[PDB]
RNA sequence: UAGUCGGGUGAUUAGCCAGACUCUAACUUAUUGAACGUA
């Protein structure tokens, strides 16, 4: 969410952990992090990127630096982003058969 | 809301009590009964109506008697489709008028 | 005719009964006593498990034109019945029209003259159909007396001008019967519901103790484990005191939860913060209900509405969950790891008895020790279009 | 007249009621008269609202059968209409047969035409109705060894050949949609199929296990515990007057069941009832 | 087949050969489109200039991928996605162990 | 004013209103909004004085519009004659339209 | 095993004998109309 947040405006911000759910009940430390790390091909290769949530901060500049790079890009031409994309149970939903006109 | 329901649409069913709030908790009956009468003109000196409702789990179905108003409702709606007539001006104002402030 | 339905209900005849309730000393204390004891006399057997001399439970659907189906026919299994089959067959219109006729039952114990649920205009008729019209007939049996309570839930196609009367009125009988010898005295109700895909939900954050709530949205097909949580705090409240029914009804409902449902050992309601939670103990850590996974929930999201529908509705039964009902399963193996599927139906057959389960699945491996007269199966190549396992 | 009837309520065995249309009494004798003038062709398979040939024939036409089938039509009567019994002469002035024949039970409707149960001539136009319907079904029910009847909404059929009456069914309807275009139709829901492993009966007859007609016992055992009523005198005048008319219908069907009983008591005891 | 019919847009999809609308679907059948379709629209819009837009990259996640989905349809679906989406990378949990049986021991 | 869960099943409050034993809905629509404006004041106050033996002996300046709104006037003949007794250091701003309450006010504070 | 057919005892119940089991009963509507009786 970092990533695609940092993408659609300068300086975006990503969803964050949630504090109640996403922390250890028995946590000896009563905080929760994150630690992704992502390739970038050859080029700029090693992303690392670290949320962190207590019950502490999250270092996630490189995910900034690496989606500003990609809107400044696209903004001078268009190029092709990435496609990050979850699926969970909640894509099991009723057809909700009502369209709406949204203009464009 | 009945007169209301009636005089806007033909078979308009308007408003009807609730079998959670509109019955008293405590009551042998097990139902209520919300009797009115109008008078309208040296004609129909005495338009009834009943609003009714019964508990869930009831043998008879403690029902309203919405006929004669809304056969008055009709004929408000009748005779102004026809003829364009004044018709009654019902409204309600609770303390939730103190509130801060398409042609269609 | 007081003397042919005198013969009758001297015979037997429930209907004849209650029909005669219906003129005599109602404007009498012998055939009330014989339209309640109808549907209340019962047994316990070896197993200890009490039994109606009366059960009731679904015996017939026939399914004329309805969706994929142009003629179908069930023989209900009096108790328990899984359709097998893959996507594409039908097994969930079956429970669909089986809840919709079953809402009837459910709107006339509500209220005399009541409204079930109506199959659709746009979606429940088959396109390929010349007849433009479904009907979904179906047949119940309640014992000796009632031996055949006929309904048939029909609905014309849109635009056709021409209707389909629906035959409810043996459900406004029967119904009639049950609530009206439930208000003269107390006795058991039958217990409805539908669990479909639809429960399967986000663990979002009336008065819930009455016996009629049982019926709120029951049929519906996400059952209300909303409700289950207020009600169960409710009775956690009512129930503290030194540390009763509702006692007994929450020891019930706990029992239950913490024996169909492998990996929940405990449930209880904590309110030392201000918040009022329930505290589930989850493969051996205490957690909340949101953070269980997506199979650990709705195992608990069906085991608990089906017993809080079933402790307030069979009040004087000793052990409510043993009460009568038909309650439909559109996808028992939902979020269920195949371990847990092999062993769902052999122990939510066990702690609810006298239930007939219409249940349906499309993993063979949920059908292990399902004897082959239960399991109907859609032949692959023959479809389920045509008129078992 | 078509609108020369009048409504009224019978009660239910169990619960509920019907509702009848019997006609006036002019009209009455002029559809008698027209009934007299011409017989109308009719099936033998047709064993109700004939001379001679009653319930007990319909029901022993299935006595010598182990599997049982019949279906129900749905709405028999009311189905059928100017319509149907004009097709049915074509295929073997008119004004006024039209007007004497059937029943309007709206006021606005003057083309809503149908029979009554009450009309006299209801049943012999519902027999002709089914006459080429009744040809075709027992051609068919013959050929593949079924015997089948008709008691006016009852289509009945058995054999003994496994796994022969389960096309019969679909057969039924595919004819129906052939002869009465699409108006009068099966209730799929009280299609009963039944062997010599369940109750069978015909038109109220049971079918034994034996091959013969039979009271059943249900009946078998109330008017019996009427009888022993009987001889204590525990009865009533409509009381007992119903005891005769059931040992009367008991020794029209099952004889031998009378037989039995003269043996059980006396035979004086019958005579005087 | 999928189209669009017009005078309210339905979409219509040949379901096993007979034409029924995504409400008239199975529970498998729509969720799996859904699945489907929501990739396929959000990598032809982020991935304007390939000729063949489906072969952009990104990460995709799918939990429980068998869900409602009977076994012979678990046997195929990851296989048939990576031959649409050859270069999207794919994390998929799932609890079903018939899924695996065509892939390589590497991916588990 | 107590809370009576650990009875009914759910959480009610209850007063002695004029005596009773009710539940706060029964009160007066003036009485719940007055009775909701004390008891905010009382938390404030005693969240932003911890090193005090009574709390409510704190400083601070409050406003209050209308402090007889929707009050009867029997209540509004009783509103002002404990404020300044329970909350003697903070300096009270109220406007009203009410001569009833002024029949308890001194000239010195109108 | 279960349902079912219905031979006697006892008195619409209970209860003793037989038996048979296509995937597979569910007893109906009166004054018309047949059929039974009765007068
Ligand atoms: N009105 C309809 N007309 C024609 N076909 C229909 C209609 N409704 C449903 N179908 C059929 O239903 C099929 C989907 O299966 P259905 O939803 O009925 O039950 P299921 O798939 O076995 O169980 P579940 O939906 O829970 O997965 C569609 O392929 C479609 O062919
Ligand atoms: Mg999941």
């Amino acid at each position: 969410s970092w990533f695609v947040a940092n993408i659609l405006k300068e300086g975006g911000s990503g969803q964050r952990l949630s504090e109640l759910t996403d922390i250890k009940n028995d946590a000896e430390n009563r905080y929760a992090d994150v630690s992704s790390t992502f390739f970038f091909g050859k080029g700029l290769k090693s992303v690392p990127i670290r949320l962190s949530r207590s019950a502490r901060d999250s270092e996630v500049k490189p995910a900034r630096d690496l989606a500003d790079i990609w809107r400044v890009i696209n903004e001078a031409k268009t190029i092709n982003l990435p496609t990050f994309a979850l699926y969970n149970v909640e894509r099991s939903q009723p057809f909700n058969r009502n369209t709406k006109d949204n203009a464009g | 809301s009945w007169f209301v329901a009636n005089i806007l649409k033909e078979g308009g069913s308007g408003q009807r009590l609730s079998e959670l709030t509109d019955i008293k908790n405590d009551a042998e009956n097990r139902y209520a009964d919300v009797s009115s009468t109008f008078f309208f003109g040296k004609g129909l000196k005495s338009v009834p109506i009943r609003l009714s409702r019964s508990a869930l789990g009831t043998a008879e179905r403690r029902d309203s008697e919405v006929k004669p108003a809304r056969d008055l409702a009709d004929i408000w709606r009748v005779i102004n489709e026809a003829k364009t007539i004044n018709l009654p001006t019902f409204a309600l104002y609770n303390v939730e008028r103190s509130q801060p402030f398409n042609a269609g | 005719m007081t003397k042919q339905y005198e013969r009758k209900a001297k015979g037997g005849n429930l209907l004849s009964a209650f029909e005669l309730y219906q003129r005599n000393t109602d404007n009498v204390d012998e055939w009330f006593e014989t339209c309640r004891d109808y549907i209340q006399d019962g047994h316990v057997d070896e197993s200890g498990t009490f039994r109606p001399d009366n059960a009731f439970y679904l015996r017939r659907l026939t399914l004329k034109d309805f969706r994929r189906f142009s003629l179908l026919e069930i023989k209900f299994e009096e108790d328990l019945t899984v359709i097998i089959g893959n996507n594409g067959k039908g097994k969930t219109s079956i429970l669909y029209a089986i809840a919709k006729t079953l809402s009837w039952f459910v709107a006339n114990i509500l209220k005399e003259g009541g409204s079930g649920q109506r199959l659709s205009e746009l979606t429940d008729i088959k396109n390929d159909a010349e007849n433009r019209y479904a009907d979904v007939s179906s047949t119940f049996f309640f014992g000796k007396g009632l031996k055949s309570v006929p309904i048939r839930l029909s609905r014309s196609a849109l635009g056709t001008a021409e209707r389909r009367d629906s035959e409810v009125k043996p459900a406004r009988d029967l119904a009639d019967i049950w609530r009206v010898i439930n208000e003269a005295k107390t006795i058991n109700l039958p217990t409805f519901a539908l669990y479909n895909v639809e429960r399967s939900q986000p663990f979002n954050r009336g008065r819930r103790e009455e016996r009629f709530d049982a019926y709120s949205q029951a049929l519906g097909g996400a059952g209300r484990f909303d409700h289950f949580v207020e009600w169960y705090i409710y009775l956690h409240k009512r129930t503290i005191s030194d540390i009763v029914t509702e006692s007994v009804q929450k020891s019930i409902v706990e029992k239950s939860i913490c024996s169909v449902v492998p990996s929940i050992s405990k449930i209880w309601v904590e309110m030392t913060t201000g918040s009022d939670l329930v505290k589930v103990t989850n493969d051996g850590h205490d957690v909340t209900i949101d953070q269980l996974s997506d199979g650990q929930r709705v195992f608990l999201s069906l085991v608990a509405d089906l017993a809080r529908r079933m402790v307030m509705l069979n009040p004087l039964l000793e052990n409510p969950l043993e009460g009568r009902g038909i309650v439909l399963i559109d996808e028992i193996e939902l979020h269920l790891h195949p371990k847990w599927q092999q062993e769902v139906i052999l122990n939510l057959r066990s702690v609810f008895p006298n239930i007939q389960f219409i249940i349906t699945t499309h993993s063979p491996i949920v059908l292990s020790t399902i004897e082959k007269r239960c399991i109907r199966e859609f032949d692959p190549n023959d479809d389920g279009n045509q008129s078992d396992s | 007249a078509p609108r020369k009837y009048k409504v009224y309520k019978i009660p239910k065995r169990t619960t509920g009621f019907r509702v009848i249309a019997q006609p006036a009494k002019g009209l009455k004798d002029i559809q008698r008269a027209f009934v007299q003038l011409y017989n109308f062709p009719v099936h033998d398979a047709s064993m109700a609202y004939m001379k001679g040939k009653g319930i007990r024939d319909n029901a022993a036409a299935h006595a010598g059968n182990q599997y049982l089938l019949k279906a129900d039509l749905e709405d028999f009567f009311n189905s059928i209409t100017p319509a149907i019994f004009w097709r049915c002469i074509e295929m073997s002035d008119k004004f006024f047969i039209e007007k004497i024949l059937f029943w309007q039970p709206i006021k606005h409707r003057k083309t809503k035409l149908i029979l009554s149960v009450g009309a006299p001539s209801s049943p012999v136009i519902s027999n002709f109705c089914m006459y080429e319907f009744d040809n075709r079904i027992h051609a068919a029910c013959n050929k593949l060894e079924i015997t089948y009847t008709r008691y006016a909404d009852d289509l009945t059929f058995s054999c003994n050949i496994p796994n022969v009456l389960k096309a019969v069914p679909s057969t039924i309807e595919a004819l129906l949609k052939d002869l009465f275009g699409s108006e009068l139709r099966l209730n799929h829901s009280k299609t009963v199929f039944s062997s010599k492993a369940h109750n069978r009966h015909v038109t109220g007859v049971t079918i034994n296990n034996e091959e013969t007609l039979s009271l059943g016992r249900d009946r078998k055992r109330f008017i019996k515990h009427l009888i022993n009523q009987y001889k204590y005198g525990l009865l009533d005048n409509e009381d007992k007057a119903y005891l005769t008319g059931l040992l009367a219908f008991a020794s029209h069907i099952e004889p031998g069941f009378i037989t039995r009983m003269n043996e059980k008591y006396s035979l004086e005891l019958m005579e005087r009832l």
